[PDB]
RNA sequence: AAAUAAGAAAUUA
């Protein structure tokens, strides 16, 4: 510490590790958080069994419990910083400066693609691509088709 | 002047002496000049035009077993119409030598883009957006 | 008329230069013809226009005929003369369309777009509900509510 | 990419100035708020010009016939209760049903900012003569 | 960045005037948070439902020594006015205090009571060049 | 509708303007982040990729 | 002559195709013409059913 | 047109056209019509072989290869228009 | 800013 015997060339790479822990904290807190939200905000009766004064009471009890949880991770994902695992360059996701499937910044994607490190395939810079789905409706459509095979092809039970 | 310094590369199991003097220079006013060309076994024999001096039994074996080179050249040029080859201007040039022995606002920047025979094909370090010579961006429908 | 707001006027020649895209778009030309026919009046200028333009469209992908150089410049001047003829044949039409449309709107108790003349009714441009509170070109103040060109019964 | 120059220090006694300025900006905002609430409610409560555009039908028709008959005898009381504000007026016309599908389709209504003028408005200039000291979003007289 | 107003002046690039996807700009700078509306007073930059509970930040959650400023999403409550206790908020340059308590504040978040961008400008936090550019826009007198 | 090029056969979005991540109804039908790609990123994308497979000291 | 029985080669005489005047005309058969409601329903059904397959059958 | 060029009576033929491309609520527009005309003409040629010679000469069977430019974020409109330029 | 599924036609070194 205090720049004595530092192992990595960029110190900020460590931040990337910190980020990982954030996601970990979210896995630990998501279910809990969301349940406490849903039970708190519910105006209709909770159920046949819990109604009226009991329900009001229980609602307040729960949001009191949720406020008491120190360090519970409530931060929405789009507000977490995206930072490269390689050069610790940052980019805004949903922008052309962040590349989502490798999760690296434009700067690193460029460097890694041009000196061959990533295996990708070059496609004409101006179109939609080789891909059928993108060719049809662009980004939104492909987004949809991904939803369709993750979820909708199942008739859940 | 903040004069840049380059430290010599010594020969290595993958990086032999001639590779080093030819691909690496310690004087950095000579960087980014241009490509140098050299010749190997056959292209050297073509460029250097070494007349073969006559020799022992193999050389006369190959003076008697030679056949018509006027014809062989012709055949090899023709053979480019075969399904697995192209027709070469080089093959033609060799035949010729044996017979005669006695848009427009951008085509600086389109310089790779037609159907181009290559020598060295371009590579992704040196070419940003080019797709390759075989590519058809605006295909027609053919039965 | 639904489109009421102040507008930007384009010189006739640039309107004609749109060719198939607007000025000669088949769809538009047909309902001009409908207006004339219904009023019981031949549409000759429209038909001239349609002829010229029809043919423009047919040859629109060809290269022009090869030019031999002349000191006279008779060729260049004859091409020009023909061209400005056609331009004028179409000016006449463009005028007819604006003319008859304004007149017909006068008969239908239609209110034109802002700052527009309707010969018998609004001599200076008619305006009501503009973004700007005065009449734009008179520089006179506008009444509330919007001025009425026609007597009330419908 | 040049190294960023350092920002100069803050100021001396600027912390006091910022405190005071925000303090009384807020105190002022209380009266600006009070006044604009007064204005908003005064507007909701007071009458407006007729919302419909008379240049089109079924509104152009002489005031003794058609829609105006329908208004004078069946809808009048209600139209006055809502003070000719253009939203409830248009809704009442939908619910009177004796016009029926026409309200949105054939009939034309004045644009938002004109329909908001106080009843009695004579010249168009009125839109621009309303008070700018008050934060109603054009919902003030 | 050109000038470093914080640490991040060193790490971040501006990228000219660059467009971000809708309602995601990397840095949340709410210039509009105090933006007067009489008719929208209870719906603008406040809770979407009036049956929502006050945020985390109106409550003392754990064993505290004390705080320096309370958060700006804290909502001003009748006790803020009545109790006569320090109510601070972190604004720039330093901190804004609610000193002069009014009931007109009640039920809104302090986001909304603190003007982010003041009409007041320090001439001493400005370079001579920057002061010139503020005179061009007709802000500073000269 | 088979009339639009974007036709998946299923109701991709529901057409409700106000609908938000806030609502108890949304919370009740919602995919939790556990064991999704987020977890995969959490573990495999880290500064020295080999530290994902083994303790450096151990290996060394 | 139906257009298929006409001899259109100036230089040849070709055997008349066996379907030439024979196939008859029912709008029920062809050309394909259909109600929009049914088309919608068909298309959607066909997407929703991709996975209802009994693989293992006697 | 293809029934004309081939000197045929359109009433002797039944046709159904099928859209295999990007579906849209309205295909009435000249480009789509160009494609239609072509489909019909190719079918007609498979049906009455000799009819191919008039058709081919009138350029019905001929396919033009044209496309809207691929989308691309460099351009303002996403296709043809480069962004504003200022001298330094 | 543009001669690229659009529709523009005549003053080279």
């Amino acid at each position: 510490m205090r720049h004595i015997g530092q192992d990595v060339p960029k110190r900020h790479t460590h931040f990337v590790l910190e980020s990982r822990l954030m996601y970990e904290k979210s896995f630990r807190d998501c279910w809990l958080h969301s349940v406490c939200r849903a039970i708190s905000q519910l105006d209709e009766p909770l159920s046949k069994t819990v109604v009226g004064t009991h329900q009001k009471m229980l609602q307040r009890k729960v949001t009191c419990f949720q406020y008491n949880q120190y360090g519970l991770f409530k931060t929405p994902y789009y507000r977490l910083a995206n930072v490269d695992r390689y050069h610790a360059v940052q980019g805004v996701a949903g922008t052309r400066e962040w590349v989502p499937y490798v999760n690296v910044s434009y700067w690193t994607m460029n460097k890694m693609v041009r000196g061959g490190n990533l295996l990708v395939h070059r496609v004409h810079y101006t179109g939609w691509g080789t891909d059928s789905h993108l060719k049809k409706g662009g980004w939104e459509h492909r987004w949809n088709k991904v939803l369709q095979r993750n979820v909708l092809q199942y008739s859940r039970i | 002047a903040k004069r840049r310094v380059i430290v010599p590369i010594h020969p290595t199991p993958n990086f032999p002496a001639h590779f080093i003097k030819s691909a690496f220079t310690t004087d950095p006013l000579k960087e980014k000049q241009k490509a140098r060309f050299s010749s190997g076994g056959e292209a050297m024999r073509e460029v250097q035009d070494i007349p073969k001096n006559l020799e022992g039994e193999r050389s006369r074996r190959d003076l008697a077993s030679r056949g018509d080179t006027e014809f062989q050249a012709l055949v090899e040029f023709i053979e480019g119409a075969s399904y697995d080859q192209l027709i070469s201007g080089r093959r033609f040039k060799k035949v010729y030598d044996v017979l005669s022995e006695n848009g427009h606002v951008m085509t600086p920047h389109t310089t790779l883009h037609g159907r181009r025979i290559f020598w060295i094909p371009p590579t992704w370090n040196r070419a940003g957006r080019f797709l390759g010579p075989h590519v058809t961006l605006y295909p027609g429908m053919t039965p | 008329n639904t489109f009421l707001t102040s507008s930007v006027a384009t010189p006739p020649i640039s309107v004609i230069r749109t060719g198939p895209k607007w000025w000669a778009d088949p769809e538009r030309m047909v309902r001009q013809k409908l207006m004339y026919f219904t009023l019981g009046v031949d549409q000759l200028p429209l038909r001239r226009t349609a002829v010229i333009q029809r043919d423009l469209q047919r040859f629109h992908m060809c290269k022009p005929p090869p030019r031999v150089g002349d000191s006279t410049g008779y060729k260049r001047s004859r091409a020009a003369q023909l061209n400005t003829w056609y331009r004028r044949i179409q000016y006449q039409e463009y005028h007819m369309q604006h003319l008859f449309t304004r007149h017909v709107w006068g008969l239908l108790r239609v209110y034109p777009g802002n700052t527009t003349k309707i010969q018998g009714k609004a001599d200076d441009g008619y305006v009501g509900y503009d973004s700007v509170p005065f009449h734009r070109y008179n520089r006179a103040p506008l009444p509330f509510p919007a001025r009425e060109l026609y007597e009330r019964r419908k | 990419w040049a190294k960023p120059k350092k920002r100069p220090k803050v100021g001396q006694g600027f912390h006091e100035k910022a405190q005071k300025w925000r303090e009384e900006y807020l105190l002022d905002r209380h009266r600006a708020l009070a006044d604009s609430l007064r204005a908003y409610v005064e507007f909701s409560t007071s009458k407006r010009v007729e919302p419909w555009d008379a240049r089109f039908k079924p509104f152009d028709r002489i005031e003794k016939d058609g829609v105006y008959v329908l208004m004078r005898y069946m809808m009048e009381e209600k139209l006055q209760l809502c003070n000719y504000h253009h939203r409830p007026v248009k809704r009442l016309f939908c619910n009177i049903g004796l016009m029926g599908p026409q309200i949105t389709t054939k009939a034309r209504w004045k644009p938002y900012r004109f329909a908001t003028n106080p009843a009695g408005t004579s010249k168009a200039e009125r839109m621009y003569q309303r008070d700018k000291t008050v934060y109603t979003h054009g919902h003030n007289d | 960045l050109k000038i470093a107003k914080s640490a991040f002046g060193f790490y971040l690039a501006r990228r000219g005037q660059r467009k971000y996807p809708f309602l995601r700009r990397p840095h949340i700078k709410n210039t509009h948070s105090m933006n007067p509306s009489a008719p929208y007073f209870w719906s603008f930059m406040t809770a979407k439902s009036q049956m929502a509970f006050l945020p985390e930040e109106n409550y003392i959650t754990g064993d505290w020594t004390g705080k320096f400023f309370v958060s700006k999403r804290q909502v001003y409550t009748l006790q803020h006015a009545t109790s006569g206790a320090k109510v601070r908020v972190k604004s720039f340059p330093s901190i804004f205090e609610f000193n002069s308590p009014s009931r007109w504040n009640i039920g809104k978040e302090m986001n909304t009571l603190t003007k982010p961008r003041m009409d007041l400008i320090d001439e001493q936090m400005l370079t001579k060049k920057q002061r010139l550019d503020y005179v061009r826009a007709g802000l500073l007198p000269k | 509708s088979p009339e639009f090029k974007t036709f998946t056969g299923y109701p991709m979005r529901d057409m409700r303007p106000g609908y938000g991540q806030n609502l108890p109804d949304y919370i009740m039908k919602k995919r939790l982040p556990n064991n999704t790609h987020y977890e995969l990123f959490a573990r495999r994308d880290i500064p020295n990729e080999d530290n994902a497979m083994y303790g450096k000291y151990l290996y060394d | 002559l139906s257009p298929l029985e006409v001899q259109r080669d100036v230089g040849r005489l070709e055997p008349i195709p066996s379907y030439a005047g024979k196939i008859n005309a029912d709008r029920s058969v062809f050309p394909f013409q259909w109600k929009t409601e049914d088309w919608y329903e068909y298309e959607v059904a066909k997407v929703r059913n991709r996975r209802f397959v009994f693989e293992n059958t006697e | 047109m293809p029934f004309d060029e081939a000197n045929l009576d359109y009433r002797d033929f039944d046709a159904h056209i099928v859209s295999e491309g990007h579906a849209m609520p309205s295909i009435a527009n000249e480009i789509a019509a160009f494609a239609l005309r072509m489909a019909v003409a190719n079918a007609l040629v498979k049906l009455i072989p000799l009819t191919r010679i008039p058709l081919k000469k009138s350029g019905l069977l001929s396919v033009d290869r044209r496309r809207e430019r691929g989308q691309f974020p460099g351009y303002l409109d996403g296709k043809k228009v480069k962004r504003r330029f200022a001298k330094r």
